[PDB]
């Protein structure tokens, strides 16, 4: 009845829903199923625990980005190299995510119709609010009470309350808040258990969010892949989809995949859900091209792969005047949602700045030793606690406008092991973001002076935040879009896209929650038709 | 008197810690050297220079390595030890270590109890 | 029981390809809670399972029973719970872990659990 490609949070949910509805489902998974226990030990064994893709081996048949060292699986060109990362394995990229469950603020859903830049959504916030909550109820998300205004109107409160903040995050929260209320530093909404929830456990400050929770305390796509199989959904691990086949009713009738060997297989279904990631979903589309649709299925708009977006990050690291001991609790619980909105957003982009609660005794110890000067164990320890306690780091999400010149196309030369053309991404960062980062740097310098910073280091290199969006743009008409407001494709009735690719604007936050909601949206949609 | 007792008591001298696991100390030992003894020796010769007057330049480089081996837990870019890594237990009172839960949920609310102060 | 050290020499060594390696089963499935050595965190919470009752009984049916499902102590408007391992572990994976646990923590003599796992499901 329903054939879901990709077992990432997106597809996982869809499978589960229709699986519950008593519908026969097939979940197609490119990579293999890696169990919790195995992943952790790989990490615990890795020399660099700042490489969050390391403990996830890129299976030759289903390869993915790896920068330790560079496996160059991505062909990058343009002004800025789109060095993002995803995880091809049963459970999706939510295996290594930070579990930061943020809502898009109303104005995000009407950028051009308000600031006159980018593009509007075919839907408005109030349309996704009821689903937003259902997404917070399925994932299990803790978040502040009314007292803290997240500027996303809530019909109902969070299903869980947030555990106390880390001494580090509570100190810097108060320090800045009392300085300027405009910074508006608040408790971050996240999919972390503040109490035994969904049959899972509660956070115990493993401080390992990225690259992985060894308990399940926080949400991992796998949770629904499980619930999915238990509903009756037939999951096929190591089924890398490469082509989609159509019928005269410009409808999709089957999808073909290669197993570990490279042996092509065919899967026939009634409805199709393209639940691959931001780079992989457009690759399959720009790969299933036939005489019926020369420009590639659901690509009559020629917008498939285009309008690719991801928050160009910018951080700052310094040594505070006071001890903070980053590492006691989750990696991130604080977020400076001050410049998420405002008029200027018609000139430079709005950014969400987040304080780093990651252990730095790993890094700081190394930094001392790199000096290469011998010291007695009293002076050594002295510097270890002095450095690792006073270390603070601020990273932020910048918003880049959806641009058609930024695209993901299957390279017409390079190819993967099983011989599938590998993603060739052409990305560049407009001045719209450059100006925003400029003022974003003035906030960093101030945050320093407030927290009595020393050895203040500025990271002015736009870092990838791994939020691939806009590949299969959403719109009103099919001449400048790919899917409608129902996440359905204009070209193919029974083809649905459940990925950040459908998101017109990237906004100022992490998109996963937005994705999970849109997923549940379709679930009710597909559930009425079939 | 095996090339291991020398190392252990040479390590306690540099690390300034007592009760180091000889199980780890041997692994560090193996990795510090090759399949060789050239490293297993000169240890006694070092212990004398250290626990006395001035140290010869390249006699320092040897110490510095033994330190890193114990604290960082990685030698030649290979993880020999992570939990027992000495850098993680110098502010303890309750060991942190990334990938392991110290105490319980709310543990990170109140101010950490700085050690040797 | 007594502190393990079982993983003391298991760090840096690549993971095994096929076959139940009980030693690593505890490391990846547990440790992060009961800690590598099985000592359990200072402020009690998740207890040390080398001086526990269940860990070393005589007939460990009540032991594996926990590994399968977990615990749900809801008392004190601040409830606890050791999570589930019914869907993330096999009857053989569990039984082999149980034998390791008991043997290197409890009184291994009566430590059986030879595919009694399945019957407990
Ligand atoms: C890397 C990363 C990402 C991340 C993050 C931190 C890191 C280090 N922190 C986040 C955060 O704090 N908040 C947030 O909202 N997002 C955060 N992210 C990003 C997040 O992980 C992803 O945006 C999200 O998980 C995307 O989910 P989705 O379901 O859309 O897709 P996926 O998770 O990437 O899973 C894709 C699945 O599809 C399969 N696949 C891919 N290609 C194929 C083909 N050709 N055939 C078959 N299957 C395919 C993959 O195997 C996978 O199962
Ligand atoms: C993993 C393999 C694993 C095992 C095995 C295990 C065993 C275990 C036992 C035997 C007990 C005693 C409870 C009883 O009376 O039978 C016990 C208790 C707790 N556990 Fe546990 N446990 C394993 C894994 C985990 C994990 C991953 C956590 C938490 C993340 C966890 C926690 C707990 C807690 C808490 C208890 C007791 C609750 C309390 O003392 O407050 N366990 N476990
Ligand atoms: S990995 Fe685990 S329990 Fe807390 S901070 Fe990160 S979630």
């Amino acid at each position: 009845d329903v054939v879901v490609v990709g077992s990432g949070v997106a597809g996982a949910i869809v499978a589960h829903q229709l699986a519950m509805a008593g519908k026969a489902v097939i979940l197609l998974e490119a990579g293999p199923r890696m169990p919790r226990w195995e992943i952790v030990e790989r990490f615990r064994n890795q020399p660099d625990k700042m490489d969050f893709m390391a403990p996830y081996p890129s299976s030759p048949w289903a390869p993915h980005p790896e920068y330790g060292p560079p496996n160059d699986y991505l062909i990058l060109k343009g002004e800025h190299k789109f060095n993002s990362q995803y995880i091809r394995a049963v459970g999706g990229t939510t295996w290594h995510w930070a579990a930061s469950a943020w809502r898009f603020i109303p104005n995000d859903f009407k950028m051009k119709s308000v600031y006159g830049v980018g593009r509007d959504w075919p839907i408005q916030y109030d349309d996704l609010e009821p689903y937003y909550q259902r997404a917070e109820e399925e994932l299990g998300v803790w978040g502040p009470g009314p007292e803290e205004d997240l500027y996303s109107p809530r019909k109902q409160p969070y299903p869980m309350p947030p555990l106390p903040l880390s001494f580090n995050e509570q100190t810097i929260k108060t320090a800045l808040n009392n300085y300027d209320p405009k910074f508006h530093v608040v408790t971050e909404p996240v999919a972390r258990n503040s109490r035994p929830y969904d049959g899972r456990p509660t956070c115990c400050g493993n401080n390992n969010c990225m690259p992985i929770c060894p308990i399940g305390a926080m949400y991992n796509g796998i949770v629904h892949v499980e619930k999915a199989e238990r509903a009756g959904a037939k999951l096929i691990e190591n089924a890398v989809v490469y082509k989609l086949e159509t019928g005269p009713d410009k409808r999709i009738v089957a999808a073909l995949y290669k197993d570990k060997t490279g042996a092509e297989h065919r899967v026939e279904g009634k409805y199709f859900v393209l639940a691959a990631n931001g780079i992989e979903t457009p690759k399959i589309l720009l790969m299933s091209a036939n005489r019926d649709f020369p420009n590639g299925v659901a690509n009559s708009s020629d917008m498939v792969g285009r309008n690719l977006m991801d928050h160009p990050g910018t951080g700052v690291s310094f040594y505070a005047s006071e001890k903070l001991w980053p590492g006691r609790g989750p990696q991130e619980m604080t977020s400076l949602i001050g410049f998420r909105d405002g008029p200027f957003r018609a000139t430079e982009a709005a950014k969400k700045i987040h304080l780093s609660n990651l252990s730095r005794i790993d890094q700081e110890t190394q930094k001392i030793f790199k000096a290469g000067k011998l010291m007695k164990p009293d002076e050594l320890d002295a510097q270890i606690r002095d450095r690792s306690a006073r270390y603070v780091q601020f990273d932020c999400f910048h918003e880049i406008l959806p641009q058609p010149e930024n695209r993901i196309v299957p390279s017409k030369t390079a190819t993967d092991a099983i011989g599938i053309p590998r993603p060739e991404i052409t990305y560049a960062i407009d001045d719209y973001v450059k100006r925003g980062a400029a003022h974003t740097r003035e906030v960093y310098a101030t945050a320093a002076k407030v927290l009595g910073g020393t050895d203040v280091v500025f990271n002015d290199e736009f870092a990838p935040n791994n939020h691939i969006t806009g590949s299969t743009i959403m719109g009103a008409d099919a001449r400048d879009s790919v899917v409608d407001k129902d996440c359905r494709t204009f070209d193919h009735p029974n083809l649905f896209i459940s990925s950040s690719a459908t998101m017109p604007t990237v906004g100022t936050v992490n998109v996963t929650l937005t994705i999970a909601a849109l997923a549940l949206r379709m679930s009710d949609t597909l559930k009425k038709e079939v | 008197t095996a090339p291991l007792d020398t190392f252990m008591t040479l390590s306690e001298s540099l690390t300034g810690k007592k009760g180091l696991s000889r199980v780890i100390g041997e692994r560090l030992l193996q990795a510090l050297q090759k399949g060789s003894f050239k490293t297993a020796d000169s240890l006694p010769q070092l212990a004398g220079a250290l626990a006395s007057g001035s140290l010869t330049p390249e006699q320092e480089s040897l110490a510095l390595t033994i330190l890193e081996a114990w604290y960082l837990g990685i030698v030649d870019n290979v993880v020999i030890t992570y939990e027992e890594a000495l850098m993680f237990g110098v502010v303890s009172d309750t060991l942190v270590i990334r990938s392991y839960c110290p105490n319980k949920p709310g543990f990170w609310a109140d101010k950490p109890i700085e050690r040797q102060a | 029981g007594k502190p393990a050290e079982d993983g003391l020499k298991l760090r840096g060594v690549a993971l095994a390809s096929s076959g139940i390696d009980p030693a690593r089963l505890y490391l990846g499935n547990c440790a992060t809670c009961h800690q590598m050595q099985g000592k359990g965190t200072p402020d009690g919470y998740y207890p040390s399972l080398f001086h526990n009752s269940t860990v070393g009984a005589s007939n460990p049916s009540n032991l594996v029973q926990v590994i399968l499902n977990g615990v749900q102590r809801k008392i004190g408007s601040e409830d606890i719970g050791m999570p589930a391992f019914r869907y993330d572990l096999n009857d053989a994976q569990i039984a082999a872990l149980t034998n390791y646990v008991t043997a290197q923590f409890g009184n291994p003599a009566a430590k059986v659990t030879e595919q009694d796992v399945a019957k407990l499901r």
